[PDB]
């Protein structure tokens, strides 16, 4: 089909970001993923004429036989066009918080199906590094709608609505929200009925897609009503901040708010598994939970204030990350 | 033979038509001869009056040689060509990574002139050489290959190198290839005969892709002395007012890598330099072990080794200039710094042997307000106690 025209913010050049070093196994997994993608024709190599760069690294979802590639399109997301207020997409439903059950699903392959504009493909280049600075890394660029980029849901809106009409027409109370790859299905019924409906939607999507991934079928459940209820108001224009702090015996306390000294949300978290001995693992799990909670409650993933050293966090945040996207974080080095 | 890389100029910008002025007669004759030889070799081509672009050209007398080299001022064009892919890469670690039994070197000097240039960008390389006394118009030429001194020649050459050598590395993952200056260094673990056949195969491959490597064996000695590091197939060694202090500090810092013991401190430096040392290379099968020593007054010395008495590396860590710094905090900064360095150099973070009690770190985490990364470690009885007291 004909491609969709996209542009940039006028007066803004493409993204160029340094790529941090990675371990051996992560590089092997990234090479395997990228070779498979290039075999499928969704990723193409580029020469040196493209001066734009973007980090890439491998994460591991629960029960993964192979790692999953993840790209840090934060710089591009900041620097790409104002394509999501005129083409806003769909306003976030306000029903997500009151229901008892909400299940996440992955729809990244549908994004990978549809092609991207040609004159933008230069800006989505990434580089897989090499160990010991032995050779320059391997450079790649996307030929279809990429993951973790907010332009993909905005472009896919039409096809997503075309396939989501029957299910929504079945019963108006069960709602569906989209955020990047995440697809949230919200219901206030029993667990068995919710799971059956979720499976029904899963093979609904499979039947629509002519092209059964174990990673696609995996999802987790969240219970908003289990949370404390105790914000007075919320301003969509302003960007919100969430601060993390460490409490003794592996505890963590997080505060979400747009303005200081007025807590929109407060929470505590802890998990005494025994693999918690790594502080970075507990911090990563806490930050993912907080960001998912805000995404269910509000439209966008927030800004974060991390109580950790810059280099330690930078080195040891990748392997414990499990989400499909990356928020924006800032480091704090002054005790309270 | 290789496919050309498309390249354009910065938008809103036009080709160089900068004026040039007449030169000497012998220099112009040398330039004419060089241009004729390039035209015979195909590196240059003739262009008619339809191209108005012009760039300066001048000859530089080669040191102790009759011939003069042609150099073209590309300072004006370097602002016309688009940005290229620049990589901020640090110098590779002093050969700590891996080992190869046999090593050969080859020459790739002519390769810089064997890479074809884009068709759209050729007409911008126009330079004129006026005739003597300028009674008639001079000779105008443009390059069909990569020109020396151009902004984008190194990046294009590097990409071409990588794309040429990707299949050869694919077929032989054991053999390592690097390019230092005009010398291509190849290292292999195989036997002499197998390595020779592989080198001849590589030479034929590079000839097929057009890059030139001489048949004659290079005269480079086994000690390569690259980047101040004397390199040997089995070991490696370091190089044997207001400004004088910085020079001495710099020369002392470099000697601390393999000549362990670098700290009236001139006498100890002279004494430790008199003792020859060596360093073995990393082995992937065996795991890495890093050991820490508390030298005192905010100084630590770390040794990375596979097996005892065979150090892979040695280094020193110094505390950051602040009001107060706790001993365990310096220890943790040191260990995480060594872990990051090992990740960069080898790719796997190493296990540590520290002279600290296990409960000390647990108490530290219970008391610390930040989040720190702690690997599994084995305590080793060493005279330094570093108990941290209270
Ligand atoms: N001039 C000059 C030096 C040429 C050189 C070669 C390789 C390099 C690599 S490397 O990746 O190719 N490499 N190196 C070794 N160690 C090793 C062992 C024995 C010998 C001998 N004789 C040598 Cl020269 C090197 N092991 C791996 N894998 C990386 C980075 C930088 C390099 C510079």
């Amino acid at each position: 089909i004909e491609t969709v025209p996209v542009k940039l913010k006028p007066g803004m050049d493409g993204p160029k970001v340094k790529q941090w070093p990675l371990t051996e196994e992560k590089i092997k997994a990234l090479v395997e993923i990228c070779t498979e993608m290039e075999k499928e024709g969704k990723i193409s190599k580029i020469g040196p004429e493209n001066p734009y760069n973007t980090p890439v690294f491998a994460i591991k979802k629960k029960d993964s036989t192979k790692w999953r590639k993840l790209v840090d399109f934060r710089e591009l997301n900041k620097r790409t066009q104002d394509f999501w207020e005129v083409q806003l997409g769909i306003p976030h439903p306000a029903g997500l918080k009151q229901k008892k059950s909400v299940t996440v699903l992955d729809v990244g392959d549908a994004y990978f199906s549809v092609p991207l504009d040609k004159d933008f493909r230069k800006y989505t280049a990434f580089t897989i590094p090499s160990i010991n600075n032995e050779t320059p890394g391997i450079r790649y660029q996307y030929n279809v709608l990429p993951q973790g980029w907010k332009g993909s849901p905005a472009i896919f809106q039409c096809s997503m609505t075309k396939i989501l009409e029957p299910f929504r027409k079945q019963n108006p109370d069960i709602v569906i929200y989209q955020y990047m790859d995440d697809l949230y299905v919200g219901s206030d019924l029993e667990i068995g009925q919710h799971r059956t409906k979720i499976e029904e939607l899963r093979q609904h999507l499979l039947r629509w897609g002519f092209t059964e991934p174990p990673f696609l079928w995996m999802g987790y459940e969240l219970h908003p009503d289990k949370w404390t209820v105790q914000g007075v108001y919320y301003d969509p224009s302003k960007d919100l901040i969430a601060e993390i702090q460490k409490q003794g015996q592996g505890q963590w306390t997080y505060q979400i708010y747009q303005e200081p000294f007025k807590n929109l949300k407060t929470g505590k978290y802890a998990r005494m598994k025994g693999a918690h001995t790594n502080d970075v693992k507990q911090l990563t799990e806490a930050v993912q939970k907080i960001a998912t909670e805000s995404i269910v409650i509000w439209g966008k993933t927030p800004k974060f204030k991390l109580p950790i050293q810059k280099e330690t966090w930078e080195a040891w945040w990748t392997e414990y990350w499990q989400a499909t996207w990356i928020p924006e974080w800032e480091f704090v080095n002054t005790p309270p | 033979p290789i496919e050309t890389v498309p390249v354009k100029l910065k938008p809103g910008m036009d080709g160089p038509k900068v004026k040039q002025w007449p030169l000497t007669e012998e220099k112009i004759k040398a330039l004419v001869e060089i241009c004729t030889e390039m035209e015979k070799e195909g590196k240059i081509s003739k262009i008619g009056p339809e191209n108005p672009y012009n760039t300066p050209v001048f000859a530089i007398k080669k040191k102790d040689s009759t011939k003069w080299r042609k150099l073209v001022d590309f300072r004006e064009l370097n602002k016309r060509t688009q940005d290229f892919w620049e990589v901020q890469l640090g110098i590779p670690h002093p050969a700590g990574l891996k080992q190869k039994k046999s090593v050969t070197v080859l020459d790739v000097g002519d390769a810089y002139f064997s890479v074809p240039l884009d068709k759209d960008f050729r007409k911008y390389t126009a330079f004129t050489i006026p005739s003597i006394n300028n009674e008639t118009p001079g000779i105008r030429y443009q390059y069909n290959v990569l020109p020396q001194g151009w902004k984008g020649s190194p990046a294009i050459f590097q990409c071409s190198m990588t794309k040429i050598l990707e299949p050869f590395r694919k077929q032989n993952p054991d053999i390592v290839i690097y390019q230092y200056m005009d010398d291509l260094y190849v290292g292999s673990d195989l036997e002499i005969g197998q390595h020779r056949t592989k080198i001849e195969e590589l030479r034929q491959h590079l000839l097929r892709w057009g890059f030139t490597t001489p048949d004659k064996k290079h005269q480079k000695e086994p000690p390569f002395l690259w980047m101040g590091y004397e390199l040997h197939p089995d070991k490696w060694t370091v190089q044997p007012t207001v400004n004088d202090i910085q020079k001495l500090v710099g020369k002392l810092n470099w000697a601390s890598q393999i000549y362990a013991g670098i700290k009236l401190e001139l006498a100890e430096n002279r004494e430790i330099l008199k003792e020859p040392v060596h360093g073995v290379y990393y082995d992937p099968s065996k795991d890495l072990i890093a050991e820490i020593q508390k030298q005192g007054q905010g100084q630590w010395t770390y040794q990375i080794y596979q097996e005892p008495f065979k150090n892979l590396k040695t280094g020193k860590y110094a505390r950051m200039k602040g009001a107060h710094t706790n001993d365990v905090k310096q220890l943790t900064e040191a260990v995480q710094k060594i872990a990051t360095e090992s990740i960069v150099i080898w790719g796997k973070t190493p296990k540590f042997k520290l002279p600290i009690q296990k409960e000390t770190w647990e108490a530290w985490w219970t008391e610390y307000w930040q989040a720190t990364w702690i690997p599994e470690w084995e305590f080793v009885n060493t005279p330094p106690l570093v108990k941290l007291w209270y």
